[PDB]
C-alpha cells in the first residue's frame, strides 16, 4: 500500500486547505510517484545514479532508434512499487514533440 | 466445439484471465493454434504369472501450447511480463474450456523476414497441481481455522519496562 | 483512349563499380518480353484460430528481366555485368555493385527508379533456336527497392 | 447413497398425509440435491463462500461469453454427492430466456 505526500504540478509540497500535508494512499500516490519518476533525469541519485530516464542520451539527442527510450521509460515506471507492468506505451514522434503515454496496470 | 448457444456475433475465444483481481491480460494476442494436452502414468507391475497389473493412476499436470502472433510491442512486453509473473495463476479460456490455476512455463519469440511487422510466439503454460482443487472458506473474520507457526525464537530488544509503560500511557 | 505502347521505352543502367557511368538498353527483344516483373507479394495473411485474419508485412523482392537483341552493344554490356564476380569489389555497407535501373517508358515521362539491388542470372552464350535464328537473351536482376515512379 | 427430505416446488419441508417427514434416496434424492444446488446464488453458504452458481457475475450482466456460466452450472452441478458427471448440457439463449437443461449421470 504506498502513499506518498500530495504535490502539485511544481512537483513542490502542496499543502490542504488547513495547513496540513496529506498523505494520499494507493492509485493516485502510484499514479503521481510515476509521474515524478518519469521527471527525474538520469544520474541525479546520488545513492542510485543508474536509475533515471535517459532524456539526455536515449531522448533529446540524435539516437538512430527509439528503442532505447522506449526501455528506459518503461525501466522509470517499472521502478515504482507496486506497478506490474505496463498495458500500453506509445513513443510517437510529432515534428519537435516526444508524445509518450502510458497505460501502467498498478495493482491498486 | 457446441454446448452452449451464445446467439452473439461478437463472442470472444481466447481470454487469459488473471485469477486475482480478475483481469485480462494480452488481450491483443491473435491466437492461432492451441495445444491443451494431458498426461498421467500407469504403474505396470509383471508379476510372476505371465501377467502385469497396472495398481493406480497418477495425474501429472496439464501442459498447454499456444501458438500466437503478437502485433505490438506493448503485448510482446506483456507476454514477458507473463512470464517473468511469478506470483499469480492465470486461468485459460480457450475455447468452451476453462483452466484455472494456469502458469507460464516457456515462451519463444521468432523473428523472421517472413513478418515484419508482427512477431510469432510460442506460450506455453503448465498447471499448477493442488491438493484440494476446491477449497473450503468462511465469511466472516472471527472463525478461520488456526495456523500454527511452530517453534520461534524470540528475538530481542533493549527498551527496558520504562518505555514500554511510557507507550501504553500514551 | 489509353496509349499503353512500350515503343520509345528506354533504360539507364548503372553499377556501382562495373559502370559508374552507366550504360543504356535501346534495342530490346522481339520474341521475348521486352520488361517482365514477377508479382510482387509485400504483405501476407495468416488465420487465427477463431477464424479472423491477421495481416503482417514480408519481405519482397523486385525480380524484374530484360531482353535484348542478341549480338547487340546492350546485350554485350550486360554480359559484362553478369560475368563480374561479388568477390572482386571493395566492401561498402551497401550492395556489391549496388546497380539502378532508371526506366523511363514512354515519351509521356514515366521514370521508375528501382534501385539497390544486382543481377541474378542470365545467358552466358548465344543458344540457335530451330528456325535458326538466334534466341533473344533475357537477363534477370533482383531489386530492393521499387519507390520513385513519377506520373 | 444420498438421503434428503423431501420438499415441493416452494423449497419448504412439505410433509406427507401422515403429518410425517419423507427421506428421499438414490436417484429422487440426488434428483432434488441437483436442483436446490442449481438455484443457490454464489456467497450464500458462509462456509464456503465460493461456492454456487454465479448468477450475477456469470449470468444476468452484460458479457462477452458464456463459458463462465456453463462452467459455473457445472461445477454446481458436480458438487452434489454421487453426480460423477453431466451427459449433457445446453446453454440456450433465447430473447430474454436463459434456458439450461442437464442430463446427470448420477450413479444408483
Amino acid at each position: 500500500s504506498t502513499s506518498t505526500i500530495r504535490t502539485g504540478t511544481n512537483n513542490d509540497i502542496l499543502l490542504d486547505d488547513n495547513g496540513n500535508m496529506v498523505i494520499l494512499r494507493d492509485v493516485e500516490a502510484c499514479a503521481q510517484d510515476v509521474r515524478a519518476a518519469m521527471l527525474m533525469r538520469t544520474g541525479e541519485n546520488i545513492f542510485d545514479v543508474n536509475s533515471g530516464v535517459g532524456y539526455f542520451e536515449y531522448i533529446f539527442s540524435p539516437q538512430k532508434s527509439y528503442d532505447d527510450a522506449r526501455k528506459s521509460i518503461a525501466d522509470a515506471i517499472l521502478s515504482s512499487p507496486d506497478v506490474t507492468g505496463i498495458e500500453q506505451l506509445d513513443i510517437d514522434i510529432t515534428g519537435e514533440v516526444f508524445g509518450v503515454d502510458a497505460k501502467v496496470i498498478t495493482i491498486h | 466445439m457446441l454446448g452452449i448457444f451464445t446467439s452473439l456475433l461478437s463472442s470472444r475465444s481466447f481470454s487469459i484471465v488473471d485469477q486475482n483481481t480478475n483481469q485480462l491480460v494480452a488481450a491483443d494476442l491473435r491466437i492461432s493454434r492451441v495445444n491443451t494436452r494431458f498426461s498421467s502414468v500407469g504403474q505396470r507391475h509383471m508379476l510372476e504369472d505371465g501377467k502385469t497389473k497396472m495398481d493406480s493412476r497418477t495425474i501429472h499436470p496439464m501442459e498447454i501450447i499456444v501458438e500466437v502472433f503478437c502485433p505490438s510491442i506493448d503485448v510482446v512486453d506483456q507476454i514477458n511480463q507473463l512470464l517473468l509473473d511469478r506470483d499469480t495463476l492465470y486461468k485459460v479460456i480457450t475455447r468452451g474450456m476453462v483452466f484455472e490455476r494456469m502458469m507460464c512455463t516457456s515462451e519463444a519469440l521468432n523473428q523472421t523476414p517472413d513478418m515484419i511487422s508482427a512477431t510469432p510466439a510460442r506460450l506455453t503454460f503448465s498447471q499448477v497441481l493442488v491438493q484440494n482443487p476446491k477449497p473450503i472458506m468462511f465469511r466472516n473474520a472471527g472463525d478461520s481455522s488456526m495456523i500454527d507457526r511452530g517453534l520461534a525464537l524470540a528475538e530481542d530488544v533493549v527498551g527496558s519496562a520504562g518505555d514500554l509503560f511510557d507507550y501504553a500511557v500514551n | 483512349m489509353i496509349n499503353v505502347s512500350g515503343f520509345g521505352t528506354g533504360i539507364v543502367i548503372v553499377s556501382a563499380s562495373s559502370f559508374p557511368m552507366g550504360f543504356s538498353l535501346s534495342k530490346f527483344a522481339d520474341d521475348e518480353s521486352p520488361i517482365s516483373s514477377k508479382e510482387l507479394e509485400p504483405f501476407g495473411y495468416e488465420m487465427l484460430y477463431d477464424g479472423g485474419l491477421f495481416a503482417f508485412d514480408k519481405a519482397a523482392p523486385l525480380e524484374v528481366s530484360v531482353s535484348v537483341i542478341a549480338g547487340s552493344e546492350d546485350d554485350i554490356n550486360l554480359r559484362i555485368l553478369l560475368n563480374s564476380k561479388k568477390g572482386s569489389f571493395r566492401f561498402l555497407p551497401g550492395i556489391i555493385p549496388d546497380m539502378t535501373t532508371l526506366v523511363a517508358t514512354l515519351p509521356d515521362g514515366g521514370r521508375t527508379v528501382l534501385s539497390n539491388g544486382t543481377i541474378i542470372k542470365g545467358p552466358a552464350i548465344d543458344t540457335i533456336q530451330n528456325t535458326g535464328r538466334r534466341k533473344g537473351n533475357t537477363y534477370t536482376f533482383v531489386f530492393g527497392s521499387y519507390l520513385g515512379a513519377q506520373t
